[PDB]
RNA sequence: UAGCCCUGAAAAUGGAUGGCGCUGGAGCGUCGGGCCCAUACCCGGCCGUCGCCGGCGUCGAGAGUGGACGGGAGCGGCGGCCCGGAGCCCCGCGGACGCUACGCCGCGACGAGUAGGAGGGCCGCUGCGGUGAGCCUUGAAGCCUAGGGCGCGGGCCCGG
RNA sequence: AGAACUGGCGCUGCGGGAUGAACCGAACGCCGGGUUAAGGCGCCCGAUGCCGACGCUCAUCAGACCCCAGAAAAGGUGUU
């Protein structure tokens, strides 16, 4: 997988094929983190393959559609859990980060776990995604912006180079 | 690029004569503007075999031409053989069959028109008939030389009815190691 | 699927298609279609003796589909003008090679 | 080979039919244009009239 | 500017730049006519870049342009009058070249007549007196 | 066994008036079949948590 | 516990992210929009080969994918005092180019290549039989050439 | 040194890998336009001269793109 560019949270729902052993099959849902619809429903047949019997040739999806949440104003504080192959071995990792969305979000994580420990876009897995508010985050960069009156200011600006005269004869001051 | 053939693109076919018999060019061009403008398939077949060489051609024998033709359906028909007729002995008698041919033989055109027959060549034949018409076109035994005879499998294998190049066929010659099995073996 | 581009096209991609990079065959020589009689003097047999009428059976794959399909020559798309992205993983791995099922009408019009 | 589609009478020669496909889809998306336009000033006259 | 002969297509010509041999440029005992390099190693019928391009049947010439002399006519020489009696029916597309076996007396004789006959000559002013 | 129900299955269409067309096709793609969530509702999952 | 950086960490002419250099990046990791080019792909031109052809209808009198005459019955359209009918052209005596059939002309697709095999060569050298009412002291062969050309090329021609 | 499957160099250029038989693209008549491939976009060198986005890392031997041209066990209150 690419996470190319931010990404969307799809909710896929999908059945394996009704055998004449079993009428009815129980259409398990997700919730798949992708680029476009195409890798939503091709990573639900590799966490559904790792849970049950199931495989594409044998099921079909029925719902692809995209869910966007309740509140693309609202800041909120997401607690992620995720399922990453190391190096050495893998492990288990809680993490929170702190966006306007879940597509804010869990894009901010594979831009991250990359950053903070090689995590190619691939080994990654998501568990799950809810939101936990005020007070419950122990993550101490979420923990100082549990904050009102809130203030800070911008020390040591500089921004567009060779934007302006390529040799000027002006210092910039930085404020 | 485009495949990864190989190449056969290039037919291999005949189409001018190697002859630079000025007749037989005087027979190309007359056939070839008869073969895309009959709308049939008699013209294509003479035009094409005023093609074939020397071999090709082989030389259709008298007696071969008056037995196909007493099959129920050629009692008046024209013959037409593009090669030369010669003429066979082992037949008796010749009825009045009419033939068209390039280079009937010496003899054969007295034994064809002393019957009362009538002999053509390609040139009195598209006045009688563009089409071609009511013509049964016949070709001689082109397999009857005896150089397809040394071919086959190999003179060396089982069953080989090959007939091995020898300078003279008699005894010590082809004859000891290969051919009984008292001496040596036998293919 | 590790050397195709595969997926589902809808009209206007096929409407465009037959129109601009389509080329009839009558025995061999692959000729511009052009005209309303290339398409019948060669395949009125069929009963789609028309342009659109041949258009209609190519995407709702119907009674002559095979007999269709071979009339027309393969379609000589120009190179994506727009980019491409890696060539040789797969459209799930982010690049583009295989099943895509309907971005392939976005890259239709860049082929073109 | 002109391209059909970027010049017409070649779109005419081929496909008959697509000459009256056409003025059916430039008249209804100038009076649909009419449509809005109108009605968008409706909105913005009555907001007007008010003050 | 003399006899101002038929249609003339702008003369194209994909190279006028004249294949010379393959180390041609370092000795004299090699005659700058072309014969292809037959050798296994040698870089020039593998064809690298930067070096002599080898002809192929690409560079030939367009087949109305093929043969055209710059003015706009084709050369044929001719030797005597009774062989320039040939080219009346061709005097607007095919031009006459005078040998230089032809004398002077002689080349004399055939400049008044194919002034007559209004063909171009190529030549006209040579060996005079 | 095809061939002996295409001759007696040839001629029970032959006198019946129609088309049959009786040759075999390969296996088509899944028509838009339509599923039913009678009552209830698809239930959730989530990889799990890794352990040895 | 694992990401980066450090220790571990020594080799002989002076030396290698290719180099200069690089530290709010010109390093590492995950990504976006732009933008640059191969003899790749697309459109167009031109050359050649191959595949299926097109014309001896120069028939300005030729035109046929049904053609003729022909009498026994009726439609319009011909010309009236409601009956009904050949005109072989002519006031122009007229209408380009072309089919070396071994030549043209059209469409269409492809083009790399040693060893090797073919086909082509109006490329070349020396002689012979024919042929050019050829060539020349009013200057041939040869050679030279910062002279002018042609051919894709083998090579050729003209001026000096 | 020896094999099996298939591809490739040998016989084959070109773009890229600084350079190279064999890697990655891609196969070649001669050309004019357009676009991409693998790759790249401080300057040599065509192109980021984007107000590119997010985090990591300071070396007294930094690190810097497949084959590929220098490395391990082990250790650190160097830092997340
Ligand atoms: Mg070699
Ligand atoms: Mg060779």
């Amino acid at each position: 997988m690419k996470a190319s560019g931010t990404l969307r949270e799809y909710k896929v729902v999908g059945r394996c094929l009704p055998t004449p052993k079993c009428h009815t099959p129980p259409l398990y849902r997700m919730r798949i983190f992708a680029p476009n619809h195409v890798v939503a429903k091709s990573r639900f047949w590799y966490f559904v393959s790792q849970l049950k019997k199931m495989k594409k040739s044998s099921g079909e999806i029925v719902y692809c559609g995209q869910v966007f949440e309740k509140s693309p104003l609202r800041v909120k504080n997401f607690g992620i859990w995720l399922r990453y192959d190391s190096r050495s071995g893998t492990h288990n990792m809680y993490r929170e980060y702190r966006d306007l969305t879940t597509a804010g979000a869990v894009t901010q994580c594979y831009r991250d776990m990359g950053a903070r420990h090689r995590a190619r876009a691939h080994s990654i897995q998501i568990m799950k995604v809810e939101e936990i508010a005020a007070s419950k985050c122990r993550r101490p960069a979420v923990k100082q912006f549990h904050d009102s009156k809130i203030k800070f200011p911008l020390p040591h600006r500089v921004l567009r180079r060779q934007h302006k005269p390529r040799f000027t004869t002006k210092r910039p001051n930085t404020f | 690029g485009v495949d990864i053939r190989h190449n056969k693109d290039r037919k291999v076919r005949r189409k001018e004569p190697k002859s630079q018999d000025i007749y037989l060019r005087l027979l190309v061009k007359l056939y070839r503007f008869l073969a895309r403008r009959t709308n049939s398939t008699f013209n294509q077949v003479v035009l094409k075999r005023l093609f074939m060489s020397r071999t090709n051609r082989p030389p259709l024998s008298l007696s071969r031409m008056i037995r196909k033709m007493k099959l129920p359906g050629r009692e008046n028909k024209t013959a037409v053989v593009v090669g030369t007729i010669t003429d066979d002995v082992r037949v008796q008698e010749v009825p009045k069959l009419k033939v068209c041919a390039l280079r009937v033989t010496s003899r054969a055109r007295s034994r064809i028109l002393r019957a009362g027959g009538k002999i053509l060549t390609f040139d009195q034949l598209a006045l009688d008939s563009p089409k071609g018409c009511g013509t049964v076109l016949l070709s001689g035994p082109r397999k009857g030389r005896e150089v397809y005879r040394h071919f086959g499998k190999a003179p060396g294998t089982p069953h080989s009815h090959t007939k091995p190049y020898v300078r003279s066929k008699g005894r010590k010659f082809e004859r000891a190691r290969g051919r009984r099995a008292s001496r040596g073996y036998k293919n | 699927e590790p050397y195709i581009a595969w997926g589902y096209p809808n009209l206007k991609s096929v409407n465009e298609l037959i129109y601009k990079r389509g080329y009839g065959k009558i025995n061999k020589k692959r000729i511009a279609l052009t005209d309303n009689a290339l398409i019948a003097r060669s395949l009125g047999k069929y009963g789609i003796i028309c342009m659109e009428d041949l258009i209609h059976e190519i995407y709702t794959v119907g009674k002559r589909f095979k007999e269709a399909n071979n009339f027309l020559w393969p379609f000589k798309l120009s190179s994506p003008r727009g980019g491409m992205k890696k060539k040789t993983t797969h459209f799930v791995e982010g690049g583009d090679a295989g099943n895509r099922e309907d971005q392939i009408n976005r890259l239709i019009r860049r082929m073109n | 080979k002109k391209n059909p589609l970027k010049n017409l009478r070649i779109m005419l020669k081929l496909n008959p039919y697509a000459k009256t496909m056409r003025r059916n889809t430039i008249l209804r998306q100038a009076r649909n244009h009419k449509l809005r336009v109108d009605k968008a000033a409706a909105a913005a006259a009555a907001l007007q009239a008010k003050s | 500017a003399a006899l101002r002969p038929l249609v003339k297509p702008k003369i194209v010509k994909k190279r006028t730049k004249k294949f010379i041999r393959h180390q041609s440029d370092r000795y004299v005992k090699i005659k700058r006519n072309w014969r292809k390099p037959r050798g296994i190693d040698n870089r020039v019928r593998r064809r690298f870049k930067g070096q002599i391009l080898m002809p192929n049947i690409g560079y030939g010439s367009n087949k109305k342009t093929k043969h055209m002399l710059p003015s706009g006519f084709r050369k044929f020489l001719v030797h005597n009058v009774k062989e320039l009696e040939v080219l009346l029916m061709c005097n607007k597309s095919y031009c006459a070249e005078i040998a230089h076996n032809v004398s002077s007396k002689n080349r004399k004789a055939i400049v008044e007549r194919a002034a007559q006959l209004a063909i171009r000559v190529t030549n006209p002013n040579a060996r005079l007196r | 066994k095809r061939v002996k129900e295409n001759d007696q299955k040839k001629k029970e269409a032959k006198e019946k008036g129609t088309w049959v067309q009786l040759k075999r096709q390969p296996a088509p793609p899944r028509e838009a079949h339509f599923v039913r969530t009678n009552g209830k509702e698809p239930e959730l999952l989530e990889p799990i948590p890794y352990e040895f």
